[PDB]
């Protein structure tokens, strides 16, 4: 839903922080 | 929340011709940052989930066949499907994937306009089983008919019955386009067996049809 | 293909809280976003919310405060609780993978791709009951030009759904089954029947299958000729 605008931060899938 | 609204909300049309199904929303679905609109149709056919046809407004879903389109921009959208077949009978449903909550349209109902086809009507007994029980269920099935609208009366010894039975119908064939009706009287046991002839009437426009059994024969 | 199967109680009584896994396969739930969707009648299509990739959930205000949507990443699952559950919760629930779009640096979903097959739920405070079966026998005697109709009644079940299939799906061709219907006791009947060739009658069975998932009851009804 891009008028939400809270979009999601583009680490899809979340990843080994490391 | 946004609202989608749909029209038709059911329409017909014969093998092959030109459907088109509107779905306006009450805001713009236009998101600048893309330049694209955030509308998807999907279809239903029954005992289904519903199917991706289209989506970004008009981007087609691979494995839809070619006759789906979408278009449309801001608030006013069109399914067209340029060329209706008989597998295509189902209820189509518009999306908003713009604002949370998301919504959906209400569904248009696609049918198929076909020539007439007389059913064929067949009456069940009650089974003996069910008999044992106290109750009897007499069925009678109007198979592969058109179009939907019929008359469907129960006669008992020639008395006409009325607020013991119920009709279900399916909805149209994916093939052939057709439908098929039941109708079911449902009677105690001892006034099952105290009368004599069962039948069933069908009548549709100029043309009524009984088919009937004697119980015990 | 991607597949998503749903898995519900069938019935769940007033005030209780209702429990839905959707087993997903060909997509990992670790990746995009994953919805729930109920279906009913009179309201149509409701979208009840979703999961991010992120654990973000986001939930439609109508139901907002009774929602809860979480992954399980070891058994590749979404799940929905809906609590405090009354009949207007009474729907079919389905699970959707749905796809981003990431136009610079970050996401939102953009359409529902893929939709499980569906889970029926219904909120009610009667008992559940399997159905009896009952054969609709064609007569060893055609009087339709060598066609002959059979069939079995499916009555007296709650709630719904029951499914039916012919010879265990081997049978598919000119079957009808119909919707149920809700009956004068409040319990749910329908038919389903088949035409077949009357020569058949004598040499091919004939058996109707009945699931009745709520109950945990199948039902298979061998449907003979009368004489």
């Amino acid at each position: 839903q891009p008028a939400d605008g809270n979009p999601d931060p583009n680490a899809n899938p979340n990843v080994d922080p490391n | 929340d946004i609202v989608m609204t749909q029209s038709p909300e059911s329409l017909a049309v014969s093998l092959g011709e030109r459907a088109t199904i509107n779905c306006k929303s009450n805001q713009s679905l236009l998101y600048s940052s893309t330049n694209k609109n955030y509308l998807v149709w999907y279809l239903q056919k029954p005992g289904q989930p519903p199917k991706l046809l289209i989506y970004w407004a008009s981007t087609r879903e691979s494995g839809v066949p070619d006759r789906f389109s979408g278009s449309g921009s801001g608030t006013d959208f069109t399914l067209t499907i340029s060329s209706l077949q008989a597998e295509d009978v189902a209820v189509y449903y518009c999306q908003q994937y713009y604002l949370s909550p998301l919504t959906f349209g209400g569904g248009t109902t696609v049918e198929i306009k076909r020539t007439v086809a007389a059913p064929s009507v067949f009456i069940f007994p009650p089974s003996d089983e069910q008999l044992k029980s106290g109750t009897a269920s007499v069925v009678c099935l109007l198979n592969n008919f058109y179009p939907r609208e019929a008359k469907v009366q129960w006669k008992v010894d020639n008395a006409l019955q009325s607020g013991n039975s119920q009709e279900s119908v399916t909805e149209q064939d994916s093939k052939d386009s057709t439908y098929s009706l039941s109708s079911t009287l449902t009677l105690s046991k001892a006034d099952y067996e105290k009368h004599k002839v069962y039948a069933c009437e069908v009548t549709q426009g100029t043309t009524s049809v009984t088919k009937s059994f004697n119980r015990g024969e | 293909k991607v597949q998503l199967q749903e898995s519900g109680p069938g019935q769940v009584k007033p005030s209780e809280t209702l429990s839905l896994t959707c087993s997903v396969s060909g997509a990992s739930v670790t990746v995009d976003y994953w919805s729930w969707i109920r279906q009913t009648p009179e309201r149509g299509l409701e979208w009840i919310g979703y999961i991010s990739y992120t654990g973000r959930t986001n939930y439609n205000p109508s139901l907002k405060s009774r929602v809860t949507i979480s992954t399980d990443t070891a058994k590749n699952q979404v799940s929905l609780k809906l609590s405090s559950v009354t009949a207007a919760d009474t729907a079919v629930y389905y699970c959707t993978r749905d796809r981003s779009e990431c136009p610079d640096g970050s996401c939102f979903a953009y359409v529902m791709a893929v939709w499980g097959h569906g889970t029926t739920v219904t909120v009610s405070s009667a008992s559940t009951k399997g159905p009896s079966v009952f054969p609709l026998a064609p007569s060893s005697k055609s009087t339709s030009g060598g066609t002959a109709a059979l069939g079995c009644l499916v009555k007296d079940y709650f709630p719904e759904p029951v499914t039916v299939s012919w010879n265990s799906g081997a049978l598919t061709s000119g079957v009808h089954t119909f919707p149920a219907v809700l009956q004068s006791s409040g319990l749910y009947s329908l038919s389903s029947v088949v035409t077949v060739p009357s020569s058949s009658l004598g040499t091919q069975t004939y058996i109707c299958n009945v699931n009745h998932k709520p109950s945990n009851t199948k039902v298979d009804k061998k449907v003979e000729p009368k004489s």
